[PDB]
């Protein structure tokens, strides 16, 4: 996943 | 003005450059790598510095900005809780500040276990939870406090004071007034508990790697950074430590993401201005 | 002892  | 647009623009410029340099490269020798098939990072873009990591299986770092020593970490994954609890115990944690909202914890997809508001068993560790006081921080924001008792056969039982702010949404910044009150409550809590270990002649008072306040939100880079930055300014020993110093030190000791939103850096800038603290160096 | 920190 990417927290951005 | 030391806090005018020109100064604010300069600071951001330096910070931006730093964040890009600390960008994690594939199999970067500066960041902790997942050894085996166990997931370490909650996010592939939010990594943990190797030379300041607490444990090899947790995404957490020892952080020291000025004379303020703390521990920043990501919200523990389901499978890291056992190791997370041992870290809290061993550290003789004087205070645990959790900045993740209740809404995020409830969201089952976010994979954030509610490990501090309820009692439970995790591997060899037994945790008991008990709700204590509730402190108003302002702007309707509340701090819910608990006490976590960590038990593990063969180890000394350790209780940890917990401060949970449930209404602080991610990627947002609370007012500087609130942040200042929240920083005070955490230091007071830590101060009270630390005093206990000293009256007991604990061996942690001599270890600079222990008795450190542990703080985390979800990724441990946005909301966590704001509080830490605020805690430094509370410390009466960090005289002359600039805003540039703070953020720099946080990013170099964890990752270039520390202090994500600009709205968050703005709160720090505002607090510094109220103290006449310098923004830039030299 | 075991609980000397409680």
């Amino acid at each position: 996943d990417e927290y951005l | 003005s030391p806090y005018g647009p020109e100064a604010r623009a300069e600071l951001s410029s330096r910070l931006t450059t730093l964040r890009n340099t600390l960008a994690p490269a594939t199999n970067d020798p500066r960041y902790l790598q997942a050894c085996g098939g166990e997931k370490l990072n909650r996010f592939r873009d939010i990594q943990c510095r190797r030379q300041t990591a607490v444990r090899a299986d947790l995404n957490a770092n020892y952080i020291q900005v000025g004379n303020t020593r703390t521990i920043a970490c990501q919200y523990p994954l389901q499978s890291q809780l056992e190791s997370h609890f041992r870290m809290l115990a061993e550290n003789r944690t004087p205070v645990l500040a959790v900045l993740a909202s209740s809404s995020e914890i409830a969201n089952q997809r976010f994979g954030m276990p509610d490990y501090f508001r309820q009692s439970g068993t995790y591997g060899s560790i037994t945790v008991e939870s008990k709700m204590t006081q509730q402190v108003g921080l302002g702007d309707g924001i509340m701090a819910d406090m608990y006490t976590l008792t960590i038990r593990e056969a063969g180890q000394k039982t350790i209780s940890v004071p917990v401060v949970h702010v449930g209404n602080w949404p991610d990627q947002t910044a609370v007012s500087s007034e609130v942040t200042k009150a929240l920083a005070s409550l955490v230091d007071q809590t830590a101060e009270t508990k630390r005093n206990m270990y000293e009256s007991k002649g604990s061996s942690a008072v001599a270890d600079d790697s222990k008795l450190r306040p542990v703080i985390h939100c979800r990724a441990g880079v946005g909301r966590t950074a704001q509080l830490i930055g605020a805690m430094c300014m509370n410390d009466s020993r960090n005289s002359q430590l600039s805003v540039e110093d703070m953020v720099s030190q946080m990013r170099v000791q964890r990752n270039g993401i520390m202090v994500q939103k600009d709205e968050q850096l703005d709160v720090l800038i505002k607090l510094a201005e109220g103290q006449g603290r310098p923004l830039l160096n030299s």
